[PDB]
């Protein structure tokens, strides 16, 4: 029942007032251990600085978890943040921006966490929306960015084993690090006639790539490339790459309060504390120092992750997957609007999507019919 | 100007000779518009402060590129944090070859996984139309095994066609499943895949298997074979090793070789984007560093201090010479070499596991027919 | 896992097969009913004939 220390990183202009308030306010009579809360924020986000004051964070007080909120959406620093994390082998979860973003299957020593479904599971809910959209024909295309064959098998087997008649033809592999001076993106990819297309690439690479897509006029009425979450990036920043009415989904952002799900996050840390006092009834000592890595090296044997498996609180299921995917995650489908603004295309949760438009909205030969069922 | 060069090693003496390499390089490449600058810190056990020195030394210097040699180089993952050019050396581990984890890892040494290709040369050697693969269970080990499949999968063009493989968790006590399939295995051709302690349990069970005589061929690398592994090692064992495997100094030499090669290619670059000085709080990466990685990619050096060599599309080296060796009277003895495609047998005969050195037919039909 | 007896027409055909070129017939039972069809598992993206 001891005070449970944890940390929260903050980068960028944000409201930490109600975050700290609720941090003191949020409590559970089902929580045997109390929190120990010390807020943190930083302008400079580099793990030089970030990991510097993070080692200083394990050094000053005992904070058993790190809620990472970042200014920008570039997640490389968040991945390396997981690197230093396992280096410390302390629990951490990215709370915002690229910090909550998903990177592939880190080393067995990585306890880093995030709030959302797997990018794979993302694509799952995606094709699920392809079911919500009732668009039979579909195809995929992607550059050389990782998870390429991963999402490839994910989709191919995903619709493959299905009993539905959802139509597909082929996927297009690419490498955007180098380019095609012949525009093999345009030249070769123009062969795609599928009524629906899939866009997976890096938003930067998607700039020139989707520029070539403009060069292919793929935006035609009925012609569209559905897209990914992080590929789409921030709904605020509007790239010209994304075509009008860009079909993509992501974790809940515009609607869902980031500091709210942050209260959820620290609450989940306290949930690991709850089952921890439940079973282990003991918490490990705090990491002394980064240079102390020599001293605390043998001190790491972690069943907390082994305990961290099942996590739920306040009616929400906080359990991540073995790959960190939220047990019962929730996501948001979005699309660029007629205002040239990403507009919510749905809410993906429980493998279900609330959809306002009775059909995939198309305006820019659709012909109604009705009858009654009489055999023959 | 003088090009700042960092290196990650054990000691500062080899670093001093490394600065000597900076001199021989400043002489080698054209020194008119640029020069060599050698300042570096060794590799400390805690990677945290190691990275502190990484940004401290390098990022503040904002060097063109840095070097590293023997989990290691998470600070080189931080070299990815700037996506800047940095040189690996000592890696035989293809975990360092992960494109995700390591965006671009430039090194002149192949990973031990490439010893699969060595095992395919062995497929030309023992010439066994049957094969099998012995492997411990790991993630990286699994990856290497997949590469082994690729070697087998290479035969799909129109072969040994290994029957099966299996995974063995780290330090597993009972290998009776592995040795069991061995008893189930009709052919004598098994491809061993293991790390150090993995190899320990391996050979230990091999004795326990009582398969250590002739009629069982389990082949692997010194990375598996060498060391205290050699203590319990199986009888008459034979294998190969990449030429100049354990030699760090030469690695520093040729390291400077392709390094100054990258000085000429850097001189061959244009519209130079300066390596970023500001590190803490730096949200951007200069377009040069990765373009310099592609420079090293397009760069194929005629020869290094290791001689004329080849590289892979992953950036790892290639053409390298696996030097055939064998266990002679419970002592390792070099049996030959294999390099590009060329397997050079030495004057020493190739000893089979039993007393005889000859190669019989290991695959044999079991009259008992399981149906 | 219990012993049983091997009695069957086509079984005897196998007997004749070994009777041509000698191999000692060891008849396991069939763990499952069928032979197999490559079919994906709940994961691994591998069609497995079980």
């Amino acid at each position: 029942p001891p005070s449970i220390g944890i940390a929260v990183i903050l980068v960028g202009t944000s409201d930490e007032v109600a975050i700290k308030d609720a941090h003191e306010k949020d409590d559970f009579h089902h929580l045997s251990v109390v929190p120990r809360v010390e807020l943190v924020a930083m302008n400079e986000t580099d793990p030089k600085s970030i990991i510097t004051r993070i080692c200083d964070l394990m050094s000053d007080r005992k904070i058993q978890g790190v809620v990472f909120a970042d200014d920008t959406d570039q997640e490389a620093i968040a991945q390396i943040l997981d690197f230093i994390s396992a280096q410390t082998l302390t629990p951490i979860l990215g709370i915002h921006g690229g910090s909550s973003m998903i990177m592939a299957d880190k080393d067995e020593s990585s306890m880093f966490f995030q709030f959302g479904p797997s990018i794979e599971q993302q694509a799952s809910v995606m094709l699920n929306i392809m079911e919500e959209y009732d668009w039979y024909i579909f195809s995929i295309v992607t550059t050389y960015f990782p998870g390429y064959q991963d999402f490839v098998n994910k989709i191919r087997s995903t619709i493959e084993n299905s009993f539905v008649g959802w139509e597909l033809e082929e996927v297009l592999l690419l490498d955007m690090s180098l380019d095609d001076g012949d525009s093999k993106i345009q030249n070769q990819l123009k062969k795609l006639q599928s009524p629906i297309i899939l866009l997976y690439c890096t938003k930067e690479e998607a700039t020139y790539i989707f520029e070539v897509a403009n060069s292919v006029g793929l935006t035609g009425y009925g012609y569209t490339w559905i897209v990914p979450s992080l590929v789409a990036g921030d709904t605020d920043t509007v790239p010209s790459e994304f075509p009008t009415g860009l079909i993509s989904v992501s974790y809940d952002e515009w609607d869902y309060g980031l500091p709210a799900r942050v209260r959820d996050g620290i609450a989940i840390i306290t949930t690991a504390a709850s089952d921890m006092l439940s079973e282990h009834s003991f918490i490990p000592e705090p990491k002394s120092s980064c240079y102390n890595t020599h001293e605390k090296r043998i001190y790491q044997s972690n069943m907390l992750n082994r305990y961290l498996i099942n996590v739920t609180f306040e009616g929400r299921d906080l359990s991540f997957s073995e790959d960190g995917y939220q047990m019962h995650p929730k996501l948001v489908i979005i699309l660029l609007n007629k205002e040239r603004k990403w507009e919510r295309v749905g809410k993906w949760k429980d493998k279900s999507l609330q959809m306002k438009y009775y059909v995939w909205p198309r305006m820019c030969d659709h012909l109604s019919i009705v009858t009654l069922e009489e055999a023959p | 100007k003088i090009v700042n060069i960092g290196a990650v090693l054990s000691t500062r003496k080899h670093e001093q000779m490394f600065r000597e390499a900076v001199n021989q390089a400043n002489k080698r490449h054209g020194s008119w518009k640029i020069q060599l600058q050698a300042t570096s810190v060794t590799h400390k056990p805690n990677a945290i402060q190691m990275a502190l020195s990484v940004c401290e030394d390098l990022i503040s210097s904002q060097v063109y590129a840095i070097l590293v040699s023997h989990t290691p180089t998470p600070v080189s993952y931080t070299a990815g944090f700037y996506r800047i050019p940095v040189l690996g050396l000592t890696t035989r581990m293809s975990i360092y070859s992960d494109k995700s984890i390591h965006l671009s890892f430039l090194r002149t040494v192949p990973p031990y996984s490439h010893q699969s290709s060595v095992w395919f040369e062995m497929m030309r050697v023992y010439n066994w139309n049957h094969i099998i693969l012995l492997v411990s269970d790991d993630h990286e080990g699994r990856a290497a095994q997949k590469r082994l499949e690729t070697l087998l999968e290479e035969r799909e063009s129109k072969g040994p066609k290994a029957e099966k493989v299996l995974q063995f968790d780290p330090g597993t006590k009972n290998v009776t499943a592995l040795l069991m399939e061995a008893r189930e295995l009709e052919a004598r051709v098994i491809i061993l895949s293991a790390s150090e302690d993995d190899a320990a349990t391996v050979y230990r069970a091999a004795a326990m298997l009582d398969m250590t005589g002739s009629g069982y061929v389990w082949l692997v690398g010194e990375r598996e074979i060498s060391g205290n592994a050699l203590r319990y090692a199986p009888d008459g064992i034979i294998g190969l090793q990449l030429i100049n495997g354990k030699n760090e100094s030469a690695h520093i030499s040729d390291a400077v070789g392709v390094v100054a090669q990258a000085v000429h290619e850097l001189l061959e670059k244009e519209n130079i984007t300066d390596p970023p000085r500001g590190c803490v709080g730096n949200t951007n990466i200069w377009k040069t560093g990765p373009l310099f990685k592609r420079v090293l990619m397009s760069s194929k050096y005629a020869d290094g201090v290791t001689g004329r060599v080849e590289f892979n599309e992953d950036g790892d080296r290639k053409f390298a010479q696996y030097s055939i060796m064998n266990l002679q009277n419970r002592k390792l003895v070099q049996v030959g070499i294999y390099n590009g495609t060329h397997v050079i047998p030495n004057d020493r005969k190739i000893i089979w596991p039993g007393g005889e050195t000859e190669k019989p037919r290991g695959y044999q039909m079991s009259t008992r027919l399981k149906i | 896992t219990v012993p049983q007896c091997c009695y069957g027409f086509c079984i005897d055909l196998l007997i004749k097969l070994a009777r041509t070129m000698q191999f000692t017939y060891e008849v396991h039972l069939v763990a499952d009913g069928k032979f197999g069809t490559q079919e994906r598992v709940q994961n691994s993206n591998k069609k497995e004939w079980n």
